[PDB]
């Protein structure tokens, strides 16, 4: 008879633990989970605290419309191989130094555009969007007016610039910063759609260090990830 | 540096046997194992508490 | 300097005249006569669900009756093979993991991930939820594998291309180990505690001793990433598996491979490696959605074991070879016999 | 004209061959495997059992009796088998109707999706809506509460060789409105919603990267919306029209109309299993 008083304390053990788990699967459902990546010196330790502490390994936690999400740094790796645990996030976060073209010495940028290109084509990566981040915007508009500097000797293909019709720059901006940006932007935008194959985007965005509308945007642009996903779902897109 | 020269030197210096005497060892070893093992020799349902 | 290379040319040359002399005659000409297993069929037993995500790590238990694994929603949960019933659910600080180990008393499980600490845990605690005992951290770099070599000391295997062997009553390392060149991703320990291997990053595998702290030989057969490493219960040979899609067979005395096992319509990597009771089994996962069984003497296949809608990343063969379990990123875990 | 009795026989005969084995092919699909098994799945289940009775239960017995012409069981029977088919008639659309609001919950409230709808919903949801399908289907017909009145009516009623449907202007009415046209109305609500957003979507997919770069969508919604409204649209305003005003319309065109709204139960599974894994899992056994 203990044998059957046995029998019965597992089954009401299991019987709290399966409980649980319920609990738990509801709330692990209700979040999103963010990967923040980001080359050396791209400020991606300004947009981690200048941004949520307002808002409200490093994990760090912030509210939007009463919406979760979970968003993970990478610490402080020239080879990736821990990235195969990262193929089920809701979206990666790409931030990258603008202004850095011409400092130096492969141009940081090159090197940038390098990582965005074979994280694009990674294997376990081939249905994970791209938020892509440009920082640096007043040092930028400041090297290209009146700077020594020059985009052509760096970049040769800057010869051939007309900024992209449909062009929409902001207000009291002379035409040369605009038609340095977006050719950067292009530069990204091609890489992101030469292989597009329909599964997953890139959305270019410009920002600097003090705007806090970043975290808007992080919303908006994860909607709009869920919805293109369950419309391809239906076959309707 | 000389380290890893003294090193090398230290793992350089074994004794070695032939591939052969490996090979018989490694086949006497499964032979004389051979029955315990329930997945290369099936047993039976009363035996097997997965049933 | 320079003659200091040429010093080093000069040892690095002997070892060729000599691994060149030792190889009489492979191992697949002598194992020719003996007859083959045959086909071999298995059948899922039993149906583990409970892991809300994909799974990485399991160990089996002492007694055959136990195992315990990890997820990454942070929860090691110990099962009960027999009855299917759950036992206990341990909520972690992080969510990331990547290995997990059982110990040989059966009161400590051990569990570390991205995070650079190493965590061991209580289980026969009397009137007491679960709790955390140690933390270990001096590690730069993510763990990969641990495995208790005794009731008070842990060796681990990081991603900063080093080994320890850790104390847990103190927390400090005792011996380190240095010399690879890529992250070291597996190991796996003699039945006597006395040596224990270890599988890097740059296609390169190196056999340690525990008490002296120093290398004493390496292999360098594959060309390509290792993932995973067994080894022999006789103790004098030891299986690698590489992303090549290669299963390979070395040998501590002789100092070179005997036997390689590959197929041409198999282009996928491969996860895990393990071996059975009596050795004349190696049973090796891949990316292709199922298992493999081989032949160790014939490299031959004997089976297909498949079922499993994802990938398999984690695999063990009890001590008493009674079955076999396979893992899967699909949330699963089976138990097969 | 024994060819052409023989004929008709020849093609009822394979109508009911088809309807079984979709159904019985999607529900075992279903059911053996353990990777379909989500929210939206469990609907596509019950709108499968509702056609299986059809198949099963009213065809058959109304080819036979269009072709001996001559009902020979009893009429409790009768009544029975047309209560059987209004259940399975009004508990094949109502299914449709949750489908596109499930769809429209999905797409358009992509952040709240997860804790609106749970596996316990759907079974709350499914209980509730069967039970509507059976309150219209059994509890006026079994009770004589929809007899008709006239002459010709009550000859047939008394009569144990004769069975056809005669009924009042308030019961045709009220399982008129009930079945068909309250779930119309909602599924064009939500599909224009869907295709609102869908236009939405590409409008801005088009302007971020044209440069470098609605069909789809409109055919699927075509096929979707005109498949059933094509097929269940005439027979829910002639049942209308020839209570309205007599010697309208005569017994062959209503049985015609109805035997057309009879065929879309073999249509579901072409439709609403055309998804990969529903192509895999077809593969992976009985192939
Ligand atoms: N003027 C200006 N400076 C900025 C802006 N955004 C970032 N910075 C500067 O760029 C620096 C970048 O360093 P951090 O973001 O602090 O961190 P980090 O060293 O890049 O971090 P790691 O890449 O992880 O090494 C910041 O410390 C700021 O001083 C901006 O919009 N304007
Ligand atoms: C004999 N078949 C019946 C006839 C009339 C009818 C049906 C279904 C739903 C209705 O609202 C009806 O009025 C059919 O199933």
């Amino acid at each position: 008879e203990d044998q059957r008083n046995e029998e019965k304390a597992q089954r009401e053990a299991n019987k709290k633990i399966e409980k649980q788990l319920q609990k738990d699967k509801q709330v692990y459902r209700a979040t999103h989970r963010l990967l923040l990546l980001g080359a050396g010196e791209s400020g991606k330790s300004t947009i981690v605290k200048q941004m949520r502490i307002l808002h409200v390994i490093f994990e760090t936690k912030f509210q939007v419309d009463k919406v979760n999400f979970h968003m993970f740094d990478v610490g402080g790796d020239e080879r990736r191989k821990w990235i195969q645990c990262f193929n089920d996030v809701t979206a990666i976060i790409f931030v990258v130094a603008s202004s850095s073209y011409n400092m130096v010495q492969t141009n940081r940028l090159q090197e940038a555009l390098n990582l965005f290109k074979s994280i694009w084509n990674n294997r376990w990566l081939r249905t994970i969007s791209v938020i892509l981040f440009l920082n640096k915007q007043d040092l930028l508009a400041e090297k290209v007016l009146a700077g020594k500097s020059k985009i052509e000797d760096y970049f040769p293909e800057f010869a051939r610039y007309t900024t992209p019709e449909d062009a929409t720059p902001e207000p009291g901006e002379d035409p040369r910063v605009t038609r340095a940006k977006y050719f950067i932007r292009d530069e990204f935008l091609r890489i992101s759609t030469a292989s597009g194959d329909g599964r997953h985007y890139c959305y270019p965005h410009f920002t600097c260090a003090v705007d806090t509308e970043n975290i808007r945007r992080v919303f908006n642009d994860c909607r709009d990830i869920i919805q293109r996903m369950h419309l391809r779902q239906y076959e309707l897109l | 540096a000389r380290k890893l020269v003294e090193q090398l030197k230290m793992e350089a210096n074994i004794d070695r046997i032939k591939v052969s005497k490996a090979a018989a060892d490694l086949m006497a070893y499964c032979e004389a194992h051979a029955k315990e093992d329930p997945l290369l020799t099936p047993v039976p349902a009363s035996e097997n508490p997965f049933r | 300097l320079d003659q200091l290379r040429q010093e080093a040319e000069q040892l690095k040359n002997q070892i060729r005249d000599a691994r060149k002399a030792c190889a009489d005659a492979t191992l697949s000409q002598i194992t020719n006569n003996i007859d083959p297993v045959g086909r071999i069929q298995m059948r899922t037993r039993r149906t583990l669900r409970g892991h809300l995500a994909k799974i990485y790590a399991m160990h089996w238990g002492t007694d055959s009756r136990l195992l315990v694994s990890a997820s990454q929603d942070g929860k090691l949960i110990i099962w009960d093979s027999y009855t299917t019933n759950k036992v206990h659910a341990i909520p972690l600080r992080s969510s990331w993991v990547m290995t997990c180990a059982y110990a040989p008393s059966g009161n400590y499980v051990a569990c570390g991930g991205l995070d650079n600490i190493c965590s061991i845990y209580n289980l026969k605690t009397r009137e007491g939820n679960v709790r955390v005992s140690r933390e270990l951290a001096g590690h730069t770099g993510y763990l990969s594998c641990c495995r208790f070599l005794d009731d008070n000391q842990i060796v681990t295997s990081s991603g900063d291309t080093t080994c320890a062997l850790w104390d847990i009553e103190t927390g400090q390392q005792t011996t380190t180990f240095t010399g690879h060149t890529g992250d070291v991703m597996s190991l796996s320990l003699a039945p006597d505690t006395r040596l224990f291997v270890s599988g890097a990053c740059d296609a390169s595998a190196k056999l340690w001793d525990v008490r002296e702290g120093m290398c004493r030989q390496t292999f360098t057969g594959h060309e390509s990433d290792i993932n995973a490493i067994c080894f022999f219960p006789n103790g004098n040979a030891f299986a690698t598996g590489s992303d090549d899609a290669t299963c390979r067979l070395f040998d501590l005395r002789a100092d070179q491979e005997l036997m390689t096992y590959s197929h041409d319509n198999i282009i996928c990597g491969i996860t895990s490696v393990s071996f059975s009771k009596s050795g004349r089994l190696l049973l090796a996962g891949y990316d292709d959605f199922n298992c493999n069984v081989w032949d160790a003497l014939k490299a031959d296949r004997a089976g297909v074991l498949a079922g499993h809608d994802n990938r398999v990343s984690c695999l063990g063969v009890t001590d008493d070879g009674m079955a076999v379990a396979t893992g899967s990123w699909d949330s699963f875990l089976k138990i097969w016999n | 004209d024994e060819v052409w009795v023989v004929g008709m026989g020849i093609v009822m005969s394979l109508i009911v061959l088809a309807i079984v084995f979709g159904n019985v092919l999607v529900i075992t699909a279903i059911a053996k495997f353990e990777r379909l098994q989500t929210v939206t799945n469990y609907f596509i289940t019950s709108l499968a059992c509702a056609d299986l009775v059809m198949g099963l239960a009213v065809v058959p017995f109304g080819a036979a009796h269009i072709l001996t012409k001559t009902w020979t069981f009893g009429n409790f029977w009768c009544e029975f088998w047309t209560s059987i088919d209004v259940l399975c008639v009004t508990a094949s659309i109502e299914t449709l109707c949750v489908i596109a609001v499930d769809r429209y919950f999905a797409i358009t409230s992509p952040f709240k999706y997860q804790s609106l709808l749970t596996k316990n919903k759907a079974r709350v949801i499914i209980l509730m809506v069967w039970i509507v399908s059976g309150l219209t289907s059994f509890l006026p017909i079994q009770m004589h509460w929809y007899r008709a009145t006239h002459q010709e009516a009550i000859n047939c009623y008394a009569e144990e060789t004769c069975c056809d449907f005669f009924t009042n202007q308030a019961y045709a009415i009220a399982s008129s409105i009930v079945s068909f046209y309250v779930p119309l109305v909602i599924m064009v609500f939500v599909y224009s919603r869907v295709f609102q957003e869908a236009k939405r979507q590409l409008q801005k997919i088009d302007k971020s990267e044209g440069r470098f770069h609605e069909h789809k969508a409109l055919k699927t919604l075509g096929i979707i919306m005109g498949t059933f409204t094509l097929c269940w649209l005439p027979f829910f305003i002639v049942n209308i029209v020839h209570v309205i005003q007599d010697n309208l319309i005569r017994k062959e065109v209503y049985i015609l109309l109805n035997w057309i709204g009879y065929v879309n139960s073999g249509f579901n599974p072409l439709i609403y299993c055309r998804s990969p894994d529903f192509r895999i899992a077809f593969q992976e056994l009985l192939c």
